[PDB]
């Protein structure tokens, strides 16, 4: 047995502004998790697999989320602000960046999905929707483990000198 | 009453310092200074597990409210024919890891994973004998792949299942052995158990010739039978009404044995 | 502390440049060129996975500016009992092109697109007889399909495995062997693991008869032994303070094995 | 201490160049370069034990840089009711192979193996009639299939064993025999003993015909006695404080034969 430990997990705070799939992704990284098995932990069963793919097709429900505010230990109404706000449509098929405050945090923010934002207010700098260089569209946010296009292996940070 | 606690003494375990005990601990800390995994052996009741249960409390975790633990000296005991996620299960289960579900691979990871940031300096394995023989693979992962000591400790058959693999038995070539008690250290002990241990109303004066005669004969020097016939015997006194151990129910349990 | 600086590097691992490494590493390179698989066989602890890793890191992954890193060289160690995935996983990402949940078939299509391109010139697979039986198919197949050079390295188990089946024994037929150390090579070895690892404040002279006669009954041949034994007592003997290795405490060492 | 210097030399083996040597040596070459089977033969205490192992360090393993070695001498020693998988076992393990689970048609198929690649021209099987007598027709086999000369080793038991099966005998039918020693032989055999062997600090005079009666008696020409007798005496002698060896002191331990 133990010697007086308290059950734990491999816990990560939320930045700033990301979405909840890029979230997800971190702490099933921090603690060797796929993304069933994170479902799984939960309670929720295959859900997670749609929320990291942006599905939200049938919203996250109140109770779903406080599910998974049970594994990650974040409430329910902090996990609600990686989702969009009530009637703000978002975009599930490209995947988007700023890449030049992702110097400034790394993390993919849940505004760059919104159908109303086309530039970055921080920066005043044009949104992209694929790498710069050789045109890959983005792998979907909970998949962000480099920090870099997967097929050209340029940084995400760099790709702030080649937009607007 | 009075009567009533005293079982519970008797019956209730307790940890005795003795010269065994702490020849491990000296040499246990030179493992785990230098990261060298090791093996224990020695017959079955010299009270090896107990040992390394005294080892393991003189080093506690260390919690801070919000990050995961330290927690230098690991100890598990396998069950029989432990496979490798059952190997995996036992580690994530005493640093009480919340995640309980996993492929075997899933959990091959995410044991690594634990061992690493969580800062384990030694994994102790007791009756190591019983890992199914595919496992040992995982422990020599384990050993190579952090800075981790592994110590093995079992019987005389931990060494015949090391002796069918040449990878293993390289990796765990030195140890120590647990022996048993003789001539003045089996007298010396005996006493230590009656003034620590027993602890009688009145002294059963065990160090006496015709009474370590009695003992010697039934317990053929293992500390575990020592234990056991001195606790049944004071117990079978006390409940019997006489105020210490006497030659005739010493004599009756030792008849048993 | 000083004392403190000194035996967190005896607690580490180095490596020294031998004989043995540079005899594979100019046997690696023939392969290499002329495309072709074989394999690496000899005893446990002949400090064959070290030799294979020094090689690995002489070969640095480069890159340009726009296409894909160009890995010339890899290497991987399989968990026991491998599947035909958990081999095309480990290969995947050691080149770090991370793929999702699918199928075998598609951790196969996947397994060729990583492979080309980026230029791969020979895997390596270390403890190969942790493979199934099945998933030499595997390996035979981007063998042939690939002008990739495949080495498989491991123990006597190893051949014992591939005799099993013609069609692998014929692809990997050619061989190369780690040997134990003898003779004038002990001796020599000896002396380089004075002044090259221990580093000790005082000299110890260990290629003397009187300590040769010690490290060879202690050691047989063997380089794992000779590393360990050495490390053991220089950290043994630093928190005593002494400032040397002496015969006494190489051999209150030694006596452990 | 000086007494205890000549007691830890005295209790251990020498090897002395004879004419019984020598002339093993240069018929065993013959042997080696003609490839023929043959046997040596003799009584139990003439020495060819250690005439035999004089003969393997004179032709030790020849060490290349990643082929095995070539190790024209495998000299091995069977264990007793020695079967078909013990011999193919210590063929294996002599040339440092490890050997792994599988069934006589492996061990045998294996055994051939090894034995080709590295070069191998002599086998020399001591006390060769432990073997059982199936045995034999794995002798045979490797003796006929590669360019192996089988030295069998024994005493006269050993051909009443051989007289049994046809098909051996006429394989091993060449042999050299060692003898007795006498006369002068003997005479100057005992002087390169005080010269090389004994060792202590004046001449014991073991020549002359008053010691060379008593020496006659006690050793009847066997290499094997002449050596332990005149141990015994020197060691006994140098407890005593004498320089050497006398009369009374060598009839002291010869009564004891
Ligand atoms: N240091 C000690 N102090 C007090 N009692 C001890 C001590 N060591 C062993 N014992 C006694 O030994 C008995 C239990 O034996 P224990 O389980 O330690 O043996 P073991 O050798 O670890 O067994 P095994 O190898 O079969 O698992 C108890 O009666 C216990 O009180
Ligand atoms: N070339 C070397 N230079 C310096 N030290 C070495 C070298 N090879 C081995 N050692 C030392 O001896 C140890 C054993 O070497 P290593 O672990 O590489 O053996 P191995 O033959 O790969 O083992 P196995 O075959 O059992 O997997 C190393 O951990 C290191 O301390
Ligand atoms: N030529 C020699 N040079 C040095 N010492 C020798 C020599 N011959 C014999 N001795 C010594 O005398 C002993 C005689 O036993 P030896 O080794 O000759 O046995 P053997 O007769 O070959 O054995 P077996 O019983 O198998 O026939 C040796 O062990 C060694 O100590
Ligand atoms: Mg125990
Ligand atoms: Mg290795």
């Amino acid at each position: 047995e133990a010697p007086d430990v308290k059950p734990w997990l491999f816990l990560i705070k939320p930045y700033e502004g990301e979405s909840l799939s890029h979230f997800l992704g971190r702490f099933r990284r921090a603690n060797h998790l796929s993304a069933s098995g994170l479902g799984t932990l939960a309670g929720i069963g295959a859900i997670v697999a749609r929320w990291e793919r942006f599905h939200f097709n049938p919203r996250p429900s109140q109770q779903e989320l406080e599910a998974i505010a049970s594994v990650v230990e974040v409430d329910a109404q902090r996990l609600a602000q990686m989702l969009p706000p009530a009637g703000v449509g978002m975009q599930h098929e490209p995947i988007r960046l700023c890449g030049a405050c992702y110097a400034e945090s790394p993390c993919h923010r849940i505004e760059w999905q919104y159908k109303s934002v086309w530039k970055c207010d921080r920066h005043q700098l044009k949104i992209l929707a694929k790498c710069p260089n050789c045109q890959a569209p983005f792998k979907m946010p909970a998949l962000w483990e480099d920090g870099c296009c997967h097929r050209c292996r340029m940084p995400f940070a760099e790709m702030a000198k080649l937009q607007k | 009453e009075w009567l009533q606690a005293e079982i519970a003494r008797l019956k209730g375990k307790s940890i005795v310092p003795l010269q065994q005990v702490k020849t491990l601990h000296d040499w246990l800390d030179g493992k785990r200074k230098a990261r060298k995994s090791c093996r224990v052996v020695g017959e079955s009741r010299t009270g090896k597990t107990v040992a390394c249960d005294a080892y393991r409390y003189r080093h506690k975790p260390q919690q801070e409210a919000g990050r995961p633990p330290t927690v230098p000296v690991v100890y598990i005991r396998p069950h029989q024919k432990c496979g490798p996620k059952d190997l995996f299960k036992k580690i994530t289960e005493y640093l009480k890891y919340r995640v309980t579900k996993g492929t075997v691979s899933d959990f091959r990871d995410r044991t690594i994973e634990v061992l690493k940031g969580c800062g384990v300096e030694m994994l102790i394995i007791d009756e190591a004998d019983r890992l199914k023989p595919e496992t040992f693979a995982d422990v020599r992962d384990i050993a190579e792949d952090l800075g981790i000591a592994v110590v093995l400790v079992g019987t005389d058959r931990l060494d015949a299942v090391i002796k069918r693999d040449e990878q293993v038995l390289e990796r765990f070539r030195a140890h120590l052995r647990f022996g048993k008690l003789s001539g003045e250290d089996f007298k010396n002990t005996v006493e230590m158990w009656e003034q620590m241990v027993l602890k009688l109303p009145v002294s059963s004066n065990l160090k006496s010739k015709e009474m370590l005669r009695i003992l010697t004969s039934a317990t053929e020097g293992y500390i575990g039978r020592l234990d056991e016939i001195l606790r049944e015997a004071a117990i079978r006194s006390l409940s019997r009404g006489l105020k210490k151990i006497d030659k005739a129910v010493l004599q009756e349990v030792a008849k048993e044995y």
